[PDB]
RNA sequence: GGAUAGUGGCCUACCAUGGUUUCAACGGGUAACGGGGAAUAAGGGUUCGAUUCCGGAGAGGGAGCCUGAGAAACGGCUACCACAUCCAAGGAAGGCAGCAGGCGCGCAAAUUACCCAAUCCUAAUUCAGGGAGGUAGUGACAAUAAAUAACGAUACAGGGCCCAUUCGGGUCUUGUAAUUGGAAUGAGUACAAUGUAAAUACCUUAACGAGGAACAAUUGGAGGGCAAGUCUGGUGCCAGCAGCC
């Protein structure tokens, strides 16, 4: 690109969670979509401590563009991080995947189902399978 | 003294007969009687619907000499029955007979609009197809 | 009074009057440009000033 | 659930319609600063009369009253910072009768006229909307800005547009494609 | 004295004959849940408040009750009343004034969508759940800002000033063009990234995206109130228009 020049704003320590808050302030003359993805490793190398425990979010572009205001979190090491950050934040990353599940609404038929059967089940598939010959 | 009382003391006299001579306003005397919900046939509301019965010669009123061209319309959601003008030039033949019409008052606020006696009400709709857009047909009414 | 009459002669005139259509002719500006369209034949023309300063007086 | 959010009316229409003496002058102040409707000249009306209700309350205060001072002096600097009130006119008494076009005339849509590179108030109104503006470092495309004696050194081409450099223009560009190929 | 967790006619036995009322009792109506508030107001006022917050009541109408700290609970139970579902006619199962959706009623009001990421709540609990809530869809109920065009050169129509050399140029204006040109960019497509739980849009931005026959602003009115026709054609107290005249 030209003149990425990202900042770093308002820097906090946040011990309490193994972490250091700032706002990461972007100015990106000539350039849009400052593409956050990349702002991962440019963060590293400032902290110069690794690409995967630094994570960036919010990244809102001013009027007109050429600037960008968002916020950033660093960690000390990458355990500390995958026990901290949401686990929606991980997949984008690629640090975890998607756990695949049925959807809101087959859940919930699944558990009112469950409902009317009192114990395993077992006793009554081959009752009714019994039942069912005759 | 002017009459009314002027003690310090009076201002139950003073509310009490303004509650007494409030009553010679005739907007106090609807809203608190409910006139319009015991009667003009609408519920106090302003639009109605109902079924056209027939057509009507009504006759100008002086000095005036035309035919008014207005429906016999009774309404659906108490049965009352009214008359209404159909406005505007030649309209009277989009309403003919038997059709759900829509109507509204004329701005008088309960009584007669012009030279044209006894009718307070106006068509507005005709099978639900906006009778103004029929006299500049702009749309089509429906078949049925 | 009556409530009868000729009813057959509805829309008399309006089914009556010739057909006339709209002649084509360019679009007026919109918005802002038609203010500036209305103050100047108002405020800096003189073109209709004849004795009162009329604005759209019969053709004589 | 959530809190309401509260919004409000920022205009008001006058009582008399069709009236000659106010007719003319509303087309007067649209005339030579370019606005496209009345709401503009009933919305700068507005608090207009706001201001005048507030320091209408105000005088009618003792003097030395606290609260009379307070939102005096917040009331008397914050159109002198916008400007629509000169310097000299500080006593809280020249306020009242300030005039009806002071505020319209300390619009961006007059500014980019006033201070060149517009030519006319019509071909501004296009420039401001036509994101060409920077009243700071930031684009504006809003002709009612209200320039605060703060920055009108400040108003200059957008650095990302035309006019300003770092780009020949848009329509320019396919201009000279023809040209590129029509020489071959 | 019984009962209640308690005071108390709350209930019981006995006793006395009291208690409220023209300063409006009692009774009747309310298209009456009450307030915080809303509309309009020089000042005094008038009208409204089903409804984002507080308090109260209700779960079709009543009554009764278990469990539990807390319910006379209704997505808890029992009975009657009114509705009402399935049955190989022996029986069984019900309360959407929760979220969507349907039928009715009407002048009148939207999706049988996505998600627990944000707000917070519940549990044995950091983890599970939550139509509470949030997101998106419909939505001209209301509000805020703000496009639909801008600028040149040629042809007409004006007022001073250079000359004071017939009325010659007019250097300067402000508009009039079925004259011509460059520019400017947005609605609309969109690689992309951004955004988001995942998305759609907004803010950015490659690229594609104005010259009119185009990318075309409507709704009303023109006798007066109330600016805006003594124009043309039709009608002829008819049609019609007309809040009032
Ligand atoms: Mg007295
Ligand atoms: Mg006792
Ligand atoms: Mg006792
Ligand atoms: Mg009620
Ligand atoms: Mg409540
Ligand atoms: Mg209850
Ligand atoms: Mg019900
Ligand atoms: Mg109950
Ligand atoms: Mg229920
Ligand atoms: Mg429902
Ligand atoms: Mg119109
Ligand atoms: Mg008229
Ligand atoms: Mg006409
Ligand atoms: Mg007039
Ligand atoms: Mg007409």
């Amino acid at each position: 690109s030209d003149a990425v020049t990202i900042r770093t704003r308002k820097v906090i320590s946040n011990p309490l969670l193994a972490r250091k808050q700032f706002v990461v302030d972007v100015l990106h003359p000539n350039r849009a979509n400052v593409s956050k993805d990349e702002l991962r490793e440019k963060l590293a190398e400032v902290y110069k401590a690794e690409k995967d425990a630094v994570s960036v979010f919010g990244f809102r572009t001013q009027f007109g563009g050429g600037k960008s205001v968002g916020f950033g979190l660093v960690y000390n090491s990458v355990a500390e991080a995958k026990k901290f950050e949401p686990t929606y934040r991980l997949v984008r990353y690629g640090l975890a995947e998607k756990v695949e599940k049925a959807s809101r609404q087959q859940r919930k038929q699944k558990k009112n189902r469950d409902k009317k059967i009192f114990g395993t089940g077992k006793r009554l598939a081959k009752k009714v399978a019994r039942r069912n010959a005759d | 003294g002017k009459g009314k009382p002027r003690g310090l003391n009076s201002a139950r006299k003073l509310r009490v007969h303004r509650r007494n001579n409030r009553w010679a306003e005739n907007n106090y005397k609807k809203r608190l009687l409910g006139t319009a919900f015991k009667s003009s046939p609408f519920g106090g509301s302003s639009h109605a619907k109902g079924i056209v019965l027939e057509k009507l010669g009504i006759e100008s009123k002086q000095p005036n000499s035309a035919i008014r061209k207005c429906v016999r319309v009774q309404l659906i959601k108490n049965g009352k029955k009214v008359t209404a003008f159909v406005p505007n030039d030649g309209c009277l033949n989009f309403v003919d007979e038997n059709d759900e019409v829509l109507l509204a008052g004329f701005g008088r606020k309960g009584k007669a609009k012009g030279d044209i006696p006894g009718v307070r009400f106006k068509v507005v709709k005709v099978s639900g197809v906006s009778l103004l857009a029929l006299w500049k047909e702009k749309k089509e009414k429906p078949r049925s | 009074a009556k409530v009868h009459g000729s009813l057959a002669r509805a829309g008399k005139v309006k089914s009556q009057t010739p057909k006339v259509e709209k002649t084509e002719k360019p679009k007026k500006p919109k918005g802002r440009a038609y203010k500036r369209l209305l103050y100047t034949r108002r405020f800096v023309n003189v073109t209709l000033v004849n004795g009162k300063r009329r604005m759209n007086p019969g053709p004589s | 659930p959530r809190a309401p959010r509260t919004y409000s009316k920022t205009y008001s229409t006058p009582k008399r319609p069709y009236e000659s003496s106010r007719l003319d002058a509303e087309l007067k102040l649209a005339g030579e600063f370019g606005l496209k409707n009345k709401k503009e000249i009933y919305r700068i009306s507005f608090q207009l009369s706001k201001i005048r209700r507030a320091a209408r309350d105000l005088l009618t205060r003792d003097e030395k009253d606290p609260k009379r001072l307070f939102e005096g002096n917040a009331l008397i600097r914050r159109l002198v910072r916008v400007g629509v009130l000169s310097e000299d006119k500080k006593k809280l008494d020249y306020v009242l009768a300030l005039k009806v076009e002071d505020f319209l005339e300390r619009r961006l849509q007059t500014q980019v006229y006033k201070l060149g590179l517009a030519k006319s108030v019509h071909h501004a109104r296009v420039l401001i909307t036509q994101r060409h503006i920077a009243v700071g470092k930031q684009i504006v495309n809003i002709p009612s800005f209200m320039v605060r004696l703060d920055s009108e050194k400040h108003i200059d081409f957008a650095p990302t547009s035309p006019f300003g450099g770092a780009r020949p223009g848009r329509v320019a560009r396919r201009n000279a494609a023809r040209k590129a190929e029509a020489s071959g």
